[PDB]
């Protein structure tokens, strides 16, 4: 609830949005082609 | 605040493992999501499986911008201290030869990491705890590792809550890493409560330990975020600490 508490939960949420979810779907597809092509 | 604990545990870093130009061989990059809380050793096997098809000997070592990566530092800190500024993904160059004597020995052996990982806990507990790790059985110790190795939040944190509760911490386990400092990092004693019992602040920690943070405006980054300095120091040690019960804090420049 506190401002500084909320800020961290906002920053962590925005973090995963740019870093993980951005690349989770594409990286798995790529690896499947790599193995399917070998 | 179980919400913060899960967000930190399930944080990932997109990483692109490219093979060096000299390495013998058509090799294509390997894309992998790295657990910020884990260590490069655990993810190394998948890198060996992909590039082994193209090869020589498997004494592997990773470099970023030409500086080898340290197996003992968590993946999260390494990216934060070195790569946070550059664009994603984390561009790592994989090497299989020219092994350096300045870097750590060949990729540590599974237990050598568990050993190092538990040493950081027993040390950490000594700063915050009497003792608790000495109370719990050697049966639980395998649960803390298995939870981290297998990325099982529940299995890991069930035991780790005892390490984060304090009777109605004596010191805060922390290591402040600086990109451009002679020493590797700055670790010292610091209490979560002042002489008057008031909660200590992230700014207070730096003020006493690393005052050089406050021309060349620095950036205090933990787990890939800039948490405002008002943050009580205990709650960080309870929630934003890495699985090894340590707060790895990065001092980074700015654009």
């Amino acid at each position: 609830r506190p401002r500084w508490k909320r800020h961290i939960s906002e920053q962590l949420r925005r973090r995963d949005r740019l870093q993980r979810q951005a690349f989770e779907e594409i990286i798995l597809q790529y690896n499947k082609l790599l193995e399917k092509s070998d | 605040d179980k919400d913060v604990l899960r967000d930190v545990w399930f944080g990932r870093i997109p990483t692109c493992f490219t093979l060096y130009q000299d390495e013998i061989t058509e090799a294509e990059p390997y894309y992998l999501l790295l657990p910020r809380v884990s260590y490069l050793t655990l993810v190394t096997d998948k890198v060996k499986k992909h590039f082994q098809k193209v090869m020589d000997i498997s004494e592997i070592w990773f470099e970023y911008e030409g500086t080898p990566l340290k197996w003992h530092y968590p993946i999260g800190l390494l990216f934060d201290l070195l790569a946070s500024s550059s664009a994603l993904p984390w561009n790592i160059t994989v090497h299989f030869k020219s092994f350096p004597e300045k870097d750590l020995l060949h990729c540590p052996s599974k237990d050598a990491i568990e050993a190092h990982f538990m040493s950081c806990m027993k040390e950490a507990d000594a700063l915050k705890h009497s003792q608790v790790i000495n109370e719990m059985q050697k049966k639980d110790h395998k649960q803390l590792w298995m939870g981290l190795q297998n990325d099982r939040f529940d299995q890991f944190w069930a035991i780790n809550r005892k390490l984060m509760e304090y009777p109605a911490f004596r010191y805060i386990p922390f290591r402040i890493y600086q990109t451009t400092t002679e020493r590797p990092f700055i670790q010292k004693l610091f209490r979560p409560v002042a002489a008057d019992g008031q909660l200590h602040t992230l700014g207070d920690l730096l003020k006493e330990v690393c005052p050089s943070a406050i021309e060349k405006k620095n950036q205090v980054m933990i787990h890939g975020i800039e948490p405002m300095l008002e943050t009580p120091l205990q709650w960080l040690s309870e929630h934003l600490s890495y699985p090894d019960n340590f707060l790895h804090i990065s001092i980074i420049p700015q654009p």
